């Protein structure tokens, strides 16, 4: 059995390239971006940018832009795909309900024909008459835009160049032109075409071939005021218009290559140009006019403005600000100041848009101790490369939940705070100050205070009833101190008010229509809110008067006025909590008392009857129920908070175990105020993200419990210069270090650069798990390229080691020959090495095995024992491999990856002591990422976006059919998946109670998405697949593209449908629909339970599956 | 290089390369080995030696492994490359022609297969039954090529010594045991000006309805499309597409073996003048845009073949040797692959293996050679258990 | 009396083999017709021009009775290409090289086993 | 005074002028 689900937790965050235009309405510019497959629009505001709608497509969105047909008012969007589907899409909306409409839905692959090099470019006419795609090499697809092609059906033409490097229009021809760069055995040439739809063919062109340098890299289309084409390149830029070859070669663009480009002034006076290393670049088109009408152009400039996140998109929003897209770095939202300043650079950045870029590792660590995890990933690369943090939740000790203003809020009433006391000061917005007043005391500090009935408030003050007010103006029920009694262990309603004044008291509800003689009997148990807390605000008769007692916990609810005797089971319970929580949906209310003293009561609160629950046996300290209220919205619960950290989920009457963004809740619940959403309440988008910038590319992280600390792997990149050896670029976390070393392999002994090369350093960095700051730097050798990191316990030593293996690598050589595995022990500050072990070959991923360890040498499967000399000899060796690349390790078996051959699953022999091959399997994958799910299941994920998971069938017989592993279930991600991890961000443990998440797994991506991989039940599997099928046949696709022609298999020959997984998308999109959806879903389905009975299809019962489905998400 | 993708995958992820895959695995030609073991020996019925002339590999699922090796006493065999049993290599052998054979072709994704040969006819086995499934009489001199669509599974080509090609349809009927030509054209391949010239030597399916045949004297490569009907087109049939020959001398050169890409835009022609040309098919340049020199084909009896990621093309030579070019970087010297005694003949890539080769000569011995990785191997034999080895040519 | 001797084995096993491995047969191992050479003399002159390959296809379908029948037919196809295949000509000439090498293989046929 | 970033286009003065 292998019937897996895939469910993504958080989207993907890496552009991929962006529109401007009046998509949503002609009158307010746009901003559309699609990440992987998520597409999302801002509509462009002065409060910033206003999201309006996110869609999801079938297939990584590749080719996007805008045009304005004749006829239509908002440009419509055309949308191509990486499996070759072409949509154009135009924004409609009625009022309020937002929706896509496809208004031409096709599929323009084609049987034949190599894809290209570059990949897929797409190109509109500036008039907007046709549609021109270099898909595949030696073809040009061309789709007229006549509104009778509604399945868009396109023709190729063939062209005799092969190689195209770019393909653009022109401007300023009557009939269509497109311009290309190609190469050639002679070299890079530039070639105008005239494109005729009526003879189907290429006609002679404007101008003639002129021979191109030799890295032209595109082209850039210059609009009618000067025509012709822009060529940029690598030292390089010329301007080609007839007989114009206005060419320079500027100094300062000789560092790094143009990769994007976007035109501000609609006239083309103005470019931006992107680099390599996030240098923005500016181009300058200097104009003249020439007799009267002709105007040309006089010189071309090229100027640096500064330095931005890595730039893979640039747009030119509007007032002078410019959205730098990035896909290895976090978006930017960078303004383009008229006047410099100090470091000369007019880029300054307003808004930062969070990308986790190109995951490369992860692992699962507890920073709160308590045997959970969290997320940690070594995010980004290049200079931007990062340590961000992905956790789960939603000295300032004391907070105001008293909203009195409804709108001014701010601070109007200082309510401050200690041991049974009256803090209550007139303040004017937030200015809180320790200037002691005479005039109100202010030796008392307050805990809580409460309103009683038509605005006859109290002035609570021990001198006199002095009420500051105009509402009651009089002496008649003030809060009194018959014992010097303030608030302690007290509290009040508003509703009702049932104090306790000394001992014998008439019920001080006594108030303008308000009188009451109900806790007149002498109670005994004196509680600090004695009160009910009404189902909304009922008053005047009693629907519901039982409400109980806590001090015993008895079946009798016991109603106020009544306060009879029990048996004595005064426990231990004293321990306060913060809050019970109301918290619901719309209409359903529970009552989730706080008993932590024991058999935590959830209760699902029948109302009439209030019997039992589903009790989740927590043994925790003494905490009893402690009755609080904040509102938020229309929510009627409360909140079980027991002793041992408890955060919970909004259920019926079940629980989970979270966390609260807050990392300390004693008196505490944050703003409503809603005037900065880019720096919420969050004190320390359902994940949230922690940052810290290491400023350099990291490579492997792993963590060690015994010291607290973070192990990472990193690549800095400096220019190297024959004056001094190397210099370094920008000041990195390495440099800024509270210590350094070199690591000296006297044994390990065994060229020259120029001054322009540059030097690749890798570092290994000890990162504090409080502050998270670098404490110890070691730097390898020259040469020397890291790939390994684990922290492990080897033998018998006490000792827990960081062990990293690394390898030469020389500009000459094509495979590294020569390598090490090193041994480091952090005691205190200084990381000091214990073992070199040099090994002939290159070091790729190192597991600890069974206190022993193996390594992965280049076509070497090797076991190291840990002697007690301290010093690594070799056990036995295994060579069925050309080299192992990943490698993951479960009890006694080692799956085994490889670049291009398959699984080669290994099992150690404890008699015999080397290595046997139980099955391999015998596909051609092209492997990037492997891991064991089960003892039978194992999964992997592809480098062409794939997903499979195989089984080792034990139905095969005794010979050589049991070495074949077949890949039981396949799927298309869509994505480059690069590391794969145990754990979960729910609290792991007690998920095997008919709960459907038969184990965790974490996968990150190149793109930048976590997503959780489980297993089911075979009727769990075929149930959920029928009903996924029954959805996908019920709801409309975005762009009219088919699920299961998006999900199946796609390698470059295969292409069999998908089989054996549950998609994650499709079925959390069925709590996204209207209830007569719903009804025409689930209309016959069958919902087996157990083998035969209760056939009914209830649409609850469903939402409770698919909510159980989405407590992992 | 290959290392520096490697590590630079994980960062920058994906990146073109030109050819249908990444990690330009160069560096690792100089790695392929064929022990004595692995070898494999075509013995005689009366106890000769015969010289296999046909080994290809399969495409059915799960059986993709199996060779389709024929000897040149019709004794048709198929075996096993993945396991190591050492017992018994020869899975399956049989009588399918009572003449020499010629080529050998199997459908896509099924355990079936086409035998031709000088016999007039073509015969199609079902390999999973072993029974003469079809007969495909008709053609009026010997044959010497049959290709089957890569997608499609019931119409397939055959073309004889004659100068006739005629597609054959397994869903026809009948009349009387004996299959019938679909579309026959005459003379596809006729010199320029019923003899040894009057012969197409490869004729190879593109997509459902082209078909590109090459023959022995013309030296052209024609295209044919298979939904304009040939009927009764009483006349020199036209080429869709023609190819001409790119030489310099003035014999009556031609075209030995044809092999195309993954894809179908790339063919490459092993002609008789030491040269193997590649044409594009996608564009119109008849051009060619790339040769490769090095092995001599002085002999008709040489075939080639491709990579499964289409990276590398290897070939026969009369050196007694086969020979690897990369495609990308056709001046650079080639890889030889020495250990043959005679003259080598067939070669065959494994469409869904990168490893095994398979590599049947003159020498009358078929040699599976797989990568041989870590030269640090456990002793017992260097050069004793080791009857071929890769060699640059320096 | 039908039986099997082992000289129809020799007649059917490699004598067979070399009436098919035989140099100049090349027309004959064909059944021949009479529309595809455009020859139709072969068929008003002689009722069955038959041809080999159809003694090929009727001892491997076992039709013939006897050695002497076997025999009969072989000189049969003898004698049809005595009667239409015009003598004196180099049709008859090559087929007569066909005829000479038959002649050695019947003095290598024996008598019974 | 400089040519190269002077009177970008704009739109109505309220649209990035505020926050
Ligand atoms: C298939 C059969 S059936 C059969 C014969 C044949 C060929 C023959 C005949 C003629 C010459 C030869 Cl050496 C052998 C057979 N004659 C007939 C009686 C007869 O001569 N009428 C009179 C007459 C008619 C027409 C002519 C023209 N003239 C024919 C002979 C050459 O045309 C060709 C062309 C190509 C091929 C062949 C003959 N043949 C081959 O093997 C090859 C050459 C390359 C390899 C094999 N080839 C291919 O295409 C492949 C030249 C031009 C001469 C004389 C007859 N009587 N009984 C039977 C039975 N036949």
């Amino acid at each position: 059995m292998s019937y897996n689900y895939v469910v993504t937790a958080q989207k993907p965050t890496a552009v991929n390239g962006c529109v401007t235009g009046h998509f949503t309405s002609a009158e307010d510019l746009n901003l559309l971006i699609a990440k992987n497959t998520r597409l999302e629009i801002y509509v462009v505001t002065a409060e910033g940018l206003r999201p309006v709608k996110e869609v999801g497509m079938y297939g990584k969105i590749a080719v996007m832009e805008l045009f304005r047909p004749k006829g239509e008012s908002k440009d419509l969007l055309f949308i191509l795909t990486a499996k070759y589907n072409a949509c154009i899409l135009e924004y409609k909306q009625s009022g309020e309900s937002i929706d896509i409409i496809t208004r031409a839905h096709g599929n323009v692959q084609d049987r034949i024909g190599r894809p290209s090099e570059t990949g897929i470019i797409g190109i509109i006419d500036p008039e907007c008459r046709m549609i021109g795609l270099r898909l595949y090499d030696g073809l040009f697809k061309v789709i007229p835009l006549d509104r009778d092609n509604k399945e868009l059906k396109a023709f190729n033409i063939r062209l005799e160049e092969l190689h195209v490097i770019d393909v653009k229009f022109l401007y300023g021809c009557q009939a269509p032109t497109i311009c290309f760069v190609y190469q050639d055995p002679q070299g890079r040439h530039v070639k105008t075409y005239e494109v005729s739809l009526r003879e189907k063919e290429f006609n002679k062109g404007p101008w003639k071939q002129e021979n191109v340098e030799a890295e032209a890299s595109m082209v850039i289309a210059v609009p009618e005021p000067f025509g012709g084409a822009i060529i940029i390149g690598q030292e390089s830029i010329t301007y080609h218009n007839g007989d114009k070859y206005l060419a320079i070669a500027p100094p300062i663009i000789k560092q790094s290559t143009i990769v994007c480009h976007n035109r501000v002034d609609p006239n083309g006076s103005r470019y931006l140009l992107g680099d390599m290393e996030g240098r923005l670049f500016m181009l300058l088109l200097e104009k003249e006019e020439q007799m009267d009408g002709t105007v040309t152009l006089k010189d071309l400039r090229v100027e640096l403005l500064g330095e931005t996140s890595i730039a893979e998109c640039l747009t030119y929003l509007d007032n002078g600000v410019v959205f730098v897209g990035s896909r290895l770095g976090d978006s930017q939202l960078v303004k383009l100041n008229v006047d410099s300043n100090e470091q000369g650079s007019y880029v300054v950045a307003m808004e930062t848009f969070t990308n986790l870029g190109p995951i490369v590792d992860m692992c699962v660590v507890d920073l709160e101790r308590q045997g959970q995890g969290q997320l940690v990933t070594c995010s980004g690369a290049f200079k931007e490369g990062s340590l961000r943090i992905i956790r789960n939740g939603i000295g300032i000790k004391g907070l105001w939940p008293l909203r009195s203003d409804p709108n001014r809020e701010t601070d109007d009433t200082l309510v401050l705070s200690f041991v049974g006391q009256t803090r209550v000061l007139m303040l004017n917005g937030e200015e809180v100050e320790e200037t002691e007043l005479m005039g109100f005391v202010d030796d008392q500090q307050t805990f809580f205070c409460g309103n009683v009935a038509h605005q006859q408030l109290i002035q609570i003050t021990s001198a006199s009833v002095r009420l500051v007010s105009q509402e009651p103006k009089a002496l008649v029920s003030e809060w009194k101190e018959p014992q010097a009694k303030n608030i302690s262990v007290a509290s009040c309603n508003s509703s009702q008010v049932v104090v306790a004044v000394g001992r014998a008291l008439y019920y001080l509800q006594i108030h303008p229509q308000e009188l009451r003689q109900i806790s007149h009997t002498e109670m005994e148990h004196e509680v600090a809110c004695l009160d009910i807390t009404p189902l909304g605000d009922s008053n005047g008769l009693s629907p519901l008067c039982a409400i109980g007692l806590w001090t015993d916990i008895s079946a009798r609810i016991l109603k106020l006025p009544s306060f009879e005797l029990l048996h004595k089971e005064m426990l231990g319970g004293e321990i306060i909590p913060r809050s019970i929580l109301m918290t619901t949906f719309e209409s359903s209310h529970y009552l989730l008392c706080a008993l932590g003293d024991g058999a935590l009561f959830y209760f699902g609160l029948n109302i009439e009857t209030g019997l039992l629950s589903d009790r989740k046996k927590v043994t925790l300290g003494t905490q009893p129920t402690v009755l609080r209220t904040f509102r938020s919205l229309s929510t009627t619960n409360v909140f079980a908070c027991s002793d041992r950290p408890t955060v919970i989920y909004s259920s019926n009457h079940k629980l989970v175990f979270s966390n609260v963004n807050l990392k300390e809740v004693n008196y505490m619940c944050p703003l409503n105020s809603d005037g900065y959403p880019d720096s919420l309440a969050l004190a320390n988008q359902k994940l949230h993200i922690r940052t810290v910038p290491l400023y350099e590319s990291p490579r492997k992280i792993c963590y060690q419990e015994v010291s607290q600390c973070f192990g990472v792997l990193s690549s800095r990149i400096e220019v190297q210069d024959t004056s001094g050896g190397t210099t370094a670029l920008r000041p990195s976390a390495s440099t800024q270090a509270l210590s350094s070393s070199v690591s000296s392999s006297k044994l390990f002994s065994s060229h020259e650069t120029s001054f322009g090369e540059e030097v690749e350093v890798h570092n290994l960095l000890i990162i504090d798990q409080h502050t998270f700051e670098v404490l110890h730097a070691h730097q390898f050798l020259q040469n020397e390229y890291a790939l390994s990191l684990v922290s492990c316990k080897l033998g018998k030593d006490p000792n827990t080691y960081f062990i990293v293996g690394t390898a030469m690598v020389y500009p000459e050589e094509a495979e590294p020959k020569q390598g090490r595995i090193v041994v480091f022990q952090y005691s205190d500050g200084k990381l000091q090495t214990v073992a070199e072990k040099e090994v002939k070959g290159a070091v790729y991923s190192m597991v600890e095995f069974n206190g022993k360890l193996l390594a992965s040498i280049n076509s070497t499967v090797r076991l190291y024992e840990w002697t007690t000399e301290k010093e690594l000899r070799t056990e036995c060796n295994h060579y069925n491999n050309i080299m192992a690349l990943y490698l993951k390790t479960k009890g006694d078996f080692i799956l085994v990856g490889d670049l291009m051959r398959s699984v080669l699953l290994l099992a150690y022999k404890p008699m015999e002591g080397n290595f046997e091959e139980i099955a391999r399997d015998f596909n051609p994958n092209w492997m990037s990422a492997v891991e064991i799910l089960d003892d039978d299941n194992f999964l992997g994920a592809e480098n062409a976006f794939n997903l499979f998971v195989c089984q080792k069938d034990s139905a095969a017989t005794t010979d050589e059919e049991r070495q074949h592993l077949q890949e039981v279930g396949l799927f298309h991600l869509g994505e480059f998946v690069n590391v794969f991890c145990h754990g979960s961000l729910v609290m792991q443990n007690l998920g095997e109670t008919s709960t459907p998440t038969q184990g965790s797994v974490l996968f990150g991506t190149v793109n930048g998405m976590i997503g959780l991989v489980t297993s089911l039940s075979e009727s769990w599997y075929n149930l959920l697949l029928d009903m996924q099928n029954r959805l996908n046949k019920v709801i409309k696709s975005v762009g009219k593209i088919e699920h299961s022609f998006w999900r199946s298999f796609h390698t470059e020959r295969k292409t069999e449908p998908a089989t054996g997984f549950i998609d994650g998308d499709l079925i959390e999109s069925f709590l996204d629909i209207s209830r007569p959806k719903m009804q025409e879903v689930v209309a016959n389905l069958q919902y087996d339970d157990g083998s035969g009975m209760k056939r009914e299809a209830t649409a609850d019962d469903l939402i409770k599956v698919v909510e159980e489905l989405t407590r992992i998400h | 290089m290959l290392f520096n993708s490697v590590l630079r995958q994980p960062q920058l992820g994906v990146l073109r390369n030109g050819w249908s895959s990444q990690y330009p695995l160069q560096s690792l030609l100089t790695g392929y080995q064929c022990s004595g073991n692995d070898e494999h020996t075509s013995y005689g019925e009366t106890g000769v030696p015969v010289p296999p002339f046909g080994c290809t590999f399969s495409s059915a699922p799960n059986m993709e492994h199996v060779l389709a090796v024929a000897n040149e006493e019709g004794f048709v065999r198929l075996y096993n490359t993945e396991s190591q049993s050492f017992r018994k290599k020869c899975f399956k052998e049989w009588m399918a022609h009572w003449n020499a054979v010629f080529d050998l072709a199997w459908v896509p994704g099924e355990l079936k297969l086409v035998t031709a040969a000088g016999d007039q006819t073509a015969k199609f086995w079902d390999v999973k039954a072993g029974e003469l499934i079809g007969t495909c009489k008709g053609h009026q001199c010997s044959l010497k090529s049959v290709a089957f669509s890569k997608f499609e599974k019931a119409v397939f080509c055959t073309g004889g010594r004659d100068g006739n090609i005629m597609v054959w349809d397994t869903r026809c009927n009948k009349k009387d045991g004996f299959y019938r030509q679909v579309n026959q054209i005459s003379g596809a391949h006729n010199t320029s000006d019923v003899d040894f010239q009057q012969s197409v030597t490869v004729v190879l399916f593109q997509d459902e309805n082209t078909l590109v045949s090459a023959g022995a004297v013309d030296g052209i490569i024609k295209v044919w499309d298979l939904r304009k009907n040939y009927t009764a087109y009483r006349q020199e049939p036209i080429a869709s597409k023609s190819f001409l020959y790119p030489g310099s001398s003035t014999r009556k050169l031609g075209y030995s073996s044809l092999i195309l890409d993954s894809t179908g835009s790339t063919l490459f022609a092993n002609c008789t003048d030491d040269n193997i040309y590649m044409f594009n098919m996608t564009g119109l340049k008849t051009s060619p845009v790339a040769i490769f020199n090095g092995h001599q084909n002085s002999t008709f009896y040489v075939k080639s073949s491709l990579s499964p990621d289409d990276q590398f093309l290897v070939s026969g030579s009369s050196d007694e040797a086969a020979y690897i070019w990369k495609v990308s970087t056709p001046w650079q010297p080639p890889t030889v692959l020495l250990g043959h005694s005679q003259e080598v003949t067939s070669v065959c890539w494994c469409p869904s293996d990168f490893t095994k080769i398979a590599t049947c000569s003159d020498d009358n011995t078929l040699k599976i050679w797989r990568l041989n990785r870590g030269l640090e191997e456990k002793p017992g034999g260097d050069k004793l258990s080791t009857v071929g080895w890769a060699s640059q040519k320096k | 009396p039908k039986r099997q001797t082992n000289q129809l084995q020799y007649l059917l096993r490699v004598v067979l083999k070399t009436l098919w491995k035989h140099q100049f047969a090349w027309p004959f191992q064909q059944p021949v017709d009479a529309v595809k050479l455009n020859l139709p003399d072969y068929y008003k002159i002689i009722k069955t021009p038959m041809d080999m390959g159809t003694i090929k296809k009727r001892l491997e379908n076992n039709y013939y009775w006897n050695a002497q029948e076997c025999i009969q037919d072989f000189n049969t196809m003898f004698t049809n290409c005595y009667i239409y295949n015009k003598p004196g000509d180099d049709i008859v000439l090559m087929a007569e090289a066909l005829e000479k090498l038959f002649l050695q293989k019947i003095n290598e046929l024996p008598t019974e086993e | 005074m400089a040519d190269f970033l002077k009177g970008l286009p704009v739109y109505n003065k309220s649209n990035f002028s505020r926050f």
